[PDB]
């Protein structure tokens, strides 16, 4: 899978891919690893599907359960402590997730958290997760500053994914792009990698390794 | 001494009996239902004038689309309130949709006879449970700690309670708006109060399907209460 | 069923009282009375035996002084089989925060522990509560030198000096009256004997009647000293502050 | 988690943590705060397996903020180490194992010196003037052996550090992302932004 | 050592149409080489509308089935005898699934109906009970064989409008029953040709307003 | 009297005051009527409410396709009671594919009720309970007391002014019987019967709940306008 | 988990126009010893039900404890035990298909293959297989073990669907089932040549055969076959 | 184990146990808590009976419960340490999972909760504790009071006191204390809570104690000589 989230001066990017698979079958190029736990909150998704489904629908039931109790949002950083000691209890018992929590508070401002499996939990600005992370990594990487315009950030999250879909065999599909504000998450489309690439290879003049 | 669980000779368990007089020496809370929204308005009763009133909470929300008023000794409504949006949240993990207003009042009736020698006493608390859902539309239920529930299209619980449900009586058709029944549950507590009814001492809330359960602020009762009331003056 | 038979020792009475703990004072008011003096390099322990019986063996004997550790030792009125449960109690938990912070226990935490496990049988368990009140005798490199209390309610108090079981109002009167600030051990010792020898409901107070002990920072080389008085002891610290 | 360092010099504790977390082909973060205080005068750095050392870090890190409220007073340095050591002894024989090492500096305020204690997975604990875990012992022991002196300043123990750091950043494989520092003496902990 | 797992074989489909839904399984049922049924039926009416089918360990298949109709009923019980959404359904079968996370059920589960729009609506289950709404799916031994298929002539996948050179892709067209019928009748027997595992017989369920119906043919007994 | 106090205590004429004390709970209770044919069973119930505002409170319970019953006394414990009955009619089924019998239902609620009885602690069930059902032998009706007896009758009824019913179905008994494949008919002579237990009151659309159980028929419960045909 | 000991070999079974039959012979294996030859596998159940095992043997009588004792318990306050209210072949099958599965489950089976063969109050031929996966499952013919590989090709021939069910007499149906066992004495080196039949038709009720015997066996041929290619003699 | 229910409901509607255990507030020593515009200050009664006491490891009757929250009390001294005992481990608890310090409405309603609990639950007795819980919210500067009793229910308050006397206090504090102008600077503040404690005390400065509470973790308890000067400014400003 490849999953990324990133903070930058005007909010969070937030962009997966949509394939799943069993082995080298392709199960499905249209799941949803992007889960809306409220408003302001995001979760992504990669290692076993089951998992990661159900734990982080289960993380949006106990989100649900603080605002309730406390009359308030749960921050980011409870939110994420919430699924990473859930995870840690089942340590060794063969639970395979790779996450980010993303939202933003006006406690912490934008934030996001890399929460995996083998108990880690991480604050940071910059995060690729999953199979094809390393792919997405390199693009996002060389293009990173603090001040791109949204427009930009959101074409550079789109375009990380592809490069990972492009060269990850378990990558693909279609990408699925967020963006976190002040106001919450604004959803910014599915985008069908079999369309995306040949768009992006014509406009951009790269990709010159494929017969076009 | 005597059993826990003990049946009277008339047929009646003796601590449930004396559990409802606990709630009639509570303060009054008041639900009326339309097809507009269910209004869910209490007395707060302030012990002293020191007390800052906005922390006395007998409104409480158990999920989006059901509400919850109190009677009686109110700090034993907690673990009911708990049990309730838990299985309000769990419903829907398990079911991917709102649990119905009628499910979720039975879910918080199966514990109130759990007691024994479990818990060692009944609830002390009455609560009018309001909500909406598809299937039934905007109901008002009254879950006593006898483990019965009740539906109502007005009801109303506490000291002036039997005072107040002959004024619901009378006052109540099927046509009524929200606005109405809003001012309606104003009236009938101001008639009950031992104080003169203000923003301060008394709370409204309803639960709408556009908007969902909402507590009003006190400068929106405010409001309420002075259009209160012109209108009476007006004849 | 069995409900019928039931006492319930973990009521209040409509005064807001608990009956069982009040009744239990009852019982430690006709203790022997134990007195506990703190002074600036030393604390003293004095206490007065119940069963004056010329065939008791007295050297071998131990019905009110105890021992918790090297630096912590207690007096007791009431039950003293009462005691020793709660007395054996202590000395694990002293060697436990031993075991786990590599640092002798500060008395605080060994009375309050104590102190928690008495209020315990007052709120839960339907047995009856303890019948012993303690005087604790202490020193750690904190507060340095302590005295503390305990009683059946769990309750527990810090002192410069004080008395428990029989004759504690006349005894504590005694105390407030004589007790300065400035005090030593030498002079504790004597307040101690003398107030115990005016309260005492026997003809005359006598070495045979007496468990009598000293902590003192008068070691060799600033260390601490817990010395529990043998008869013979008794006899002379007697003789020395003019009684018999 | 790879390099943590430590060492007591006259009149305080400086332990060195490096920045980096690494799972498997990627460097996650090159930010990382390998440590916890546990109270104003005793610092914790941790390494071991992913999950299992912020776990244990953090669970100490409460404990002793509990007994600090509870008595309203700081425990000595001896203390925390001795109460840490029984509490990783107690895991090796467990259904899962703790696997974090551990070194403990702090100020003991009582007897007004620096003390550093090196603790392993087991409960191993001993009480030294400089200590490592993992691989970083291997490199930088022997220099400390040479260079090292118990009257040295605080200003000459931070330049045995960066002999310690230089000398792990030419030979050791890993790129561990430099080292957050930190020293713990009478007036507290503080964090030394520029290394 | 004791294996708790087997592998009974057989072959389902789900296909979701604009007013309707199909779900199709293959009658066979297999150990190693031998046929221990040719008429072992596979796919099954769960009431309130909803069809389904658990192919893989037969053993945990049944079970699965026999504890969702169960869920139903106490569906009906604790909330006044309310029709359990296909939505519905799904979430709690992923329940059911995860339930046994770390001693799995060995099936592939896909049920299929109408959601609350009267709409067709297909959903597919992983063993651990992962799920996704679909269009299409085929589920057990000849998926692999099946799918690529459907993705072609459901999903009109790779294929454009003639004359655009290749930028204009076929339209997507909600299909009728005829011809849902004709396109699973096809991926049966050709699955049948190539897969040893698959024969015998196809019974399809088919789900609409009006109720569950069904349909039998006969497939190659070789 | 003395003898009272709890369940565990016989008095000197060998009585067990509780468990009677439980059975005028259901003498307090709203009326309810069963009655059967060879081929359906019926129930009919008197529902109550609490004033014009309130709901009328719902009496019969559904136990399985085949088999449910009809209330009277302390809900509750008829909540607690069905949902045993519940459980049993779906093992029967799980394990063994088959429908439960209606007289080992009965026996099973029989026993549940006695081990609290016997007990300290515990209580008797403040409820009785009219089970009717189709199973392989045909129609049955049974009736349920908390004492732990449970009896099977053609008719019968339970609750306040519950004599009355009684009466007319004990000279009917020759009629309805022979009433088989005529539900419609069936209902008539339970809503007849039950009129004989009101005073004041009378039958209107929201009070008056009937059950039917038969041949080529699931237990269904019918209120509102689908029971306004019968009044 | 274990390993079976005392083992049994096929279990055969068919169903014909009135009625079921089913069949097993009488030994009890203890790996390639033959060592028990009088060991009774098909077990009845009332008078239309007949439940034949094979596998483990210590489980074989376990599962004949639990049927009996079902048969006890089900006469328990039951007035029509004997009548509407008996014990099915359907009910006995769901029990021990539900104790197979749940036995798998705790990873501790009953180490069999199990049919159940009868027919229903309604006259309905019942015949069904569990085996200790729990997997379950119905057919025309069914056979455990070796017999699945040898007997139901013979069966099949017989009765090859459901329509061929009513065509098909008791006789050629028995004649099948005896000739099936004839070849499986061939073939199969766990097996004996006594056996046990049973047949239960909705007319007449339940036959059950004890001390059956392979006849009309054909060995002659052997004399003729010498070598084992180029040896003349 | 021991089942009794001991907290049972009478005919009248009452439950007389939790009513006898208000009854052991009312016994207890006086507490007070007058909360400024930002400030909140806690002022406890020390009875006078007890002379020859060492006051330095005598319990102190303000407990910490966190750096920035703090708990006062009426009734058995004996029952109040096993609820500051758990509100200790629930706060560091909260810092653990949430990764903030509790809110002082969160910390009241766990007391709250766990004071419910021992109303309903067989082989206990309710908790013989009233509770005056004060403090600031992280990152805020509002003051906080509430205050909670055996029963379990819990509110907040401008100004409140338990124990005994409570009565005269609350009298006191309803006639001099101003919602519209709350005492402005800490000065003012701990002049108000001394001068409420001085109707009820009936001796100097050894029997006042006070404890102020200031934003950010800024908790300090007032010296026998700094709460003298203020008893003498009191009483001078009085002979008037
Ligand atoms: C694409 C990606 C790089 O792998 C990315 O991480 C995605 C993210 C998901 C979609 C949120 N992950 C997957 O696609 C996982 C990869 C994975 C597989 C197995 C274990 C861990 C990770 N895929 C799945 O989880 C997979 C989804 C199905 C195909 C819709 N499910 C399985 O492979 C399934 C369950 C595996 C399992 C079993 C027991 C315990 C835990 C997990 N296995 C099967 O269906 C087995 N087999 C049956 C016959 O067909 C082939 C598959
Ligand atoms: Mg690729």
């Amino acid at each position: 899978t490849t999953t990324l989230a990133f903070r930058f001066q005007g909010g969070i990017i937030v962009a997966v891919d949509s394939r799943a698979t069993a082995g080298n079958w392709v199960a499905s190029q249209t799941v949803k690893k992007v889960i809306e736990i409220n408003p302001f909150l995001l979760g992504t998704m990669a290692g076993g599907a089951a998992d990661c489904q159900f734990w982080e629908t289960w993380l949006g039931s106990q989100c649900r359960l603080h605002e309730l109790r406390e009359k308030e949002r749960i921050s980011v950083a409870a939110a994420s402590k919430i699924l990473s000691n859930l995870v840690y209890q089942y340590k060794g018992a063969g639970l395979s997730m790779g996450t980010m929590i993303c939202g933003y508070t006006r406690k912490e401002g934008p934030t996001i958290y890399y929460v995996d499996s083998d108990g880690t939990r991480l604050k940071g600005d910059i995060f690729c997760v999953g199979s094809g992370q390393t792919f997405a990594y390199g693009v996002l990487d060389s293009n990173y500053k603090w001040d791109l315009s949204v427009e930009d950030a959101l074409y550079l999250g789109k375009r990380s994914i592809l490069a990972a879909a492009h060269r990850d065999a378990y990558s693909g599909g279609s990408v699925n792009l967020y963006h976190v504000t002040e106001d919450g998450w604004i959803y910014h489309g599915n985008h069908d990698v079999g369309e995306l690439f040949w768009k992006v290879k014509e406009e951009e003049g790269s990709f010159n390794n494929v017969i076009g | 001494d005597r059993g826990v669980s003990t049946f009277s000779p008339e047929g009646r368990l003796f601590q449930v009996e004396y559990s409802l007089e606990a709630i009639k020496l509570g303060s009054t809370a008041i639900g009326i239902a339309t097809k507009e929204g269910v209004v869910l308005g209490v007395e707060k009763r302030a012990t002293s004038p020191l007390l800052e009133s906005d922390s006395i909470e007998k409104i409480v929300e158990i999920d989006r689309h059901i509400g919850c008023a109190m009677s009686g000794l109110t700090a034993d409504a907690r673990s009911m309130i708990e049990h309730a949006r838990t299985a309000a949240v769990t419903h829907n993990l398990y079911y991917d949709e709102d649990i119905n207003v009628e499910s979720l009042t039975q879910s918080v009736c199966d514990l109130a006879l759990r007691f024994g020698e479990l818990m060692s006493r009944p609830f002390g608390v009455a609560l009018l449970i309001a909500g909406h859902d598809a299937d039934d539309g905007y109901q008002l239920f009254h879950a006593e700690p006898s483990g019965t529930f009740y539906r109502y299209n007005a009801k109303a619980i506490g000291s002036g309670s039997e005072g107040a449900q002959a004024e619901l009586l009378n006052e109540w058709h099927s046509s009524l708006t929200l606005k109405e029944a809003e001012l309606l549950v104003l009236k009938i507590l101001k008639q009950v109060m031992e104080e003169k009814l203000d923003e301060n001492n008394a709370q409204l809330s309803c639960i709408t399907k556009q908007d969902g359960f909402k507590i009003y602020d006190n400068e929106k009762t405010a409001e309420l209460i002075k259009e209160l009331k012109e209108k009476e003056a007006a004849e | 069923g069995s409900r019928r038979y039931d006492s319930r020792t973990t009521i209040f009475s409509p005064e807001g009282r608990l009956y069982q703990v009040e009744y239990a004072l009852e019982s430690i008011s006709h203790a022997g009375t134990a007195i506990g003096i703190m002074a600036s390099d030393g604390i003293v322990l004095a206490a007065e035996r119940k069963v004056t019986s010329t065939l008791l063996e007295q050297d071998t004997s131990t019905e009110k002084l105890y021992k918790l550790n090297d630096k912590i030792a207690v007096a007791v009125a009431g039950l003293t089989a009462d005691a020793e449960i709660l007395i054996n109690t202590a000395r694990i938990h002293a060697q436990n925060y031993l075991k786990t912070y590599n640092e002798d226990i500060p008395v605080e935490i060994l009375v309050r522990r104590l102190s928690d496990i008495k209020q315990g049988y007052t709120q839960h368990g339907g047995l009856r509560p303890f019948g012993v009140s303690f005087i604790y005798a202490g020193y750690d490199d904190r507060y340095g030198y302590q005295l503390y209390t305990s009683n059946p309610s769990g309750n527990y108090t810090g002192w410069k000096a004080i008395s428990v079981g029989a004759n504690t109002s006349a005894a504590q009167t005694l105390l407030q009256m004589d007790y300065k600030d400035d005090m030593k051990v030498d002079d504790a010792i004597e307040l101690a004997l003398k107030t115990l020898s005016k309260t005492t409901d026997s003809s005359a107070l006598t070495y045979d009647r007496l468990e009598f002990a000293t902590i003192r920072k008068g070691a060799n080389d600033g260390e601490v000293y817990q010395k529990i008085f043998k008869p013979q002891e008794i006899k002379d610290i007697l003789v020395k502050t003019g009684i018999t | 988690m790879d390099i943590i360092l430590g060492i007591r010099v006259q009149d305080s504790v400086i332990l060195a943590s490096s920045k980096a977390v690494t799972r498997g082909i990627s460097v996650l973060k090159d930010s990382d705060d390998k440590t916890r205080q546990l109270s104003p005068h005793t610092l914790m750095s941790f390494a071991g397996e992913a999950g299992d050392t912020v776990q244990f870090a953090e669970y100490i890190q409460a404990n002793i903020q509990l007994y600090s409220i509870r008595e309203d007073y700081e425990l000595s340095p001896q203390a925390v180490s001795s109460f840490v050591r029984q509490e990783l002894a107690k895991s090796i024989r467990s259904r899962r194992p703790y696997q974090v090492n551990v070194l403990i500096g702090g100020y003991d305020k009582k007897k007004n010196k620096p003390e550093l204690y090196q603790i392993d997975y087991l409960g191993t604990k001993v009480e030294l003037p400089y200590g490592a875990h993992g691989y970083s012992g291997f490199y930088t022991f022997s220099l400390l052996d040479h260079h090292y002196r118990p009257d040295m300043t605080t200003e000459e123990g931070l330049d045995l550090l960066k002999l310690c750091v230089q000398e792990l950043e030419k030979r050791m494989p890993m790129d561990f992302k430099g080292v957050i520092v930190k020293i713990v003496d009478k007036d507290g902990i503080r964090q030394v932004d520029d290394f | 050592q004791f294996n708790p797992y087997g592998d009974n074989g057989g072959t389902i489909l789900g296909i979701a149409g604009e007013d309707f839904a199909v779900l199709a399984g293959d009658t066979r049922n297999i150990t190693d080489y031998s046929i221990n049924s040719r008429y072992e039926p596979k796919v099954f009416d769960c009431g309130d509308n909803i069809v389904m089918s658990a192919n893989g360990f037969a053993a945990d298949g049944d079970a699965l089935v026999k504890r969702f109709k169960n869920s139903v009923k106490w569906y009906h019980f604790d909330h006044n005898d309310k029709k359990l959404s296909i939505n519905s359904a799904a979430r709690n079968i992923q329940h059911l699934l995860y339930g046994k996370r770390f001693f799995p059920y060995y099936v592939h589960t896909i049920i299929a109906g109408l959601d609350e729009d009267g709409k067709g609506a297909v959903y597919s289950f992983d063993p651990v009970g992962s799920y996704e709404r679909e269009q299409c799916r085929a589920g057990g031994a000849a998926a692999s064989l099946i799918m690529p298929f459907l993705d072609n002539q459901v999903n009109f996948k790779n294929q454009y409008e003639p004359g655009t050179n290749g930028k204009v892709k076929k339209p997507l067209k909600y299909l009728s029953v005829e011809e849902v019928i004709k396109l699973v009748r096809d991926s049966f027997t050709s699955a049948t040709e190539r897969h040893i595992q698959v024969g015998d017989g196809l019974e399809i369920l088919i789900v609409t307003k009006d109720g569950v119906r069904k349909e039998f043919y006969e497939l190659k007994r070789d | 009297n003395n003898y009272d106090g709890d369940t565990v205590t016989f008095s000197p004429t060998g009585r067990l005051f509780q468990v009677e004390y439980a059975l005028e709970a259901i003498k307090q209770g709203s009326v309810t009527v069963g009655l059967r044919s060879n081929t359906h069973a019926v129930l009919v119930a008197l529902k109550r409410n609490a004033d014009e505002l309130s709901s009328y409170q719902k009496k019969i319970i559904k136990c399985d396709e085949h088999m449910g019953l009809s209330l009277a006394g302390l809900a509750p414990d008829a909540r607690v009671l069905s949902n045993y009955l519940r459980q049993q009619c779906n093992y029967s089924s799980l394990v063994f594919n088959r429908k439960l019998a209606v007289e080992r239902a009965g026996h099973l609620l029989c026993d549940k009720a006695q081990k609290n009885t016997q007990s300290y602690g515990g209580r008797p069930y403040g409820v009785g309970l009219l089970i009717i059902g189709y199973d392989k032998s045909g129609a049955h009706l049974l009736e349920f007391q908390p004492s732990g007896n449970v009896t099977e009758l053609y008719g019968t009824a339970i609750g306040a002014r519950s004599q009355g019913a009684k009466t007319y179905l004990e000279r009917t008994l020759d009629t309805f019987i022979k009433i088989d494949g005529n539900p419609d008919e069936l209902i008539k002579a339970g809503v007849e019967a039950i009129s004989q237990s009101l005073r004041d009151e009378s039958l209107t659309v929201d009070n008056l709940s009937i059950a039917i159980v038969g041949k080529d028929t699931p237990f269904t419960i019918y209120d509102g306008e689908a029971v306004a045909k019968y009044i | 988990t274990q390993q079976p000991i005392v083992t049994g070999t096929s279990v055969i079974s068919m169903k014909y126009d009135n009625g079921v039959i089913i069949a097993a012979d009488n030994l009890g294996s203890y790996g390639s010893l033959l060592r028990f030859n009088g060991v009774e596998r098909l077990i009845p159940v009332g008078d239309n039900t007949v439940v034949g095992i094979s596998g483990d043997i210590s489980d074989m009588q376990h599962i004949e404890r639990l049927l009996k004792d079902l048969v006890t318990e089900n006469a328990y306050d039951n007035p029509l035990a004997d009548a509407e209210e008996a014990l099915e072949p359907s009910y006995i099958f769901e029990y021990l298909a539900t104790v197979m599965y749940q036995r798998r489950s705790k990873m501790n089976p009953l180490w069999n293959a199990i049919i159940v063969a009868g027919v229903q109050s309604n006259g309905d031929q019942f015949l069904r297989y569990v085996n200790l996966l729990g997997v379950t499952y119905s057919s025309p013919t069914l056979a455990t073990g070796f017999g699945a590989h040898m007997a139901n090709p013979l069966l099949r021939k017989v009765v090859d669907r459901e329509s061929d069910i009513p065509k098909t007499t008791v006789q050629v149906a028995e004649e099948a089932i005896v000739n099936a066992m004839r070849v499986l004495y061939y073939r199969d080196a766990r097996s004996s040549r006594n056996f046990s039949l049973a047949i239960i038709d909705k007319n007449t009720g339940l036959t059950f055969k004890k001390n059956l015997q392979v006849e009309n066996m054909k060995w002659d041929f052997a004399k003729d076959i010498k070598g084992y290619g180029t040896q003349k003699i | 184990g021991y089942d009794r229910a001991l907290s049972i409901f009478s005919p009248d509607g009452h439950i007389f146990q939790v009513e006898y255990a208000l009854e052991a507030v009312k016994r207890g020593t006086c507490a007070v808590g007058v909360k400024g515009k930002n400030c909140v200050v806690l002022g406890c009664e020390r009875r006078s009976t007890l002379k020859l006491q060492d006051t330095r490891i005598t319990p102190s009757k303000v407990s910490k419960i966190d750096s920035h929250v703090v708990l006062s009390f009426s009734g058995l001294n004996a029952d109040s340490r096993i609820l500051i005992e758990k509100a200790r481990v629930e706060a560091q608890s909260h810092r653990l999972t949430l990764e903030d310090p509790v809110t002082v409405e969160y910390l009241t309603r766990y007391v709250a909760g766990v004071q419910q609990r021992y109303t309903q639950s067989g082989g206990v007795r309710p908790f013989g504790v009233s509770t005056l819980i004060a403090g600031f919210d992280p990152r805020d500067d509002e003051p906080k009071l509430y205050q909670t009793e055996p029963s379990g229910i819990y509110s907040s308050w401008s100004a409140q006191t338990i124990g005994r006397n409570s009565k005269t206090v609350r009298e006191f504090l309803e006639k001099n204390y101003d919602r519209k102008e709350p005492p402005a600077t800490v000065e003012e503040c701990v002049k108000l809570t001394v001068r409420s404690l001085l109707e009820v005390v009936q001796t100097g400065a050894k029997n006042i104690e006070i404890t102020v509470v200031k934003p950010d973790s800024d908790i300090v308890a007032l010296s026998s000589e700094e709460i003298n000067q203020y008893v003498t400014q009191i009483e001078q400003e009085k002979q008037e």
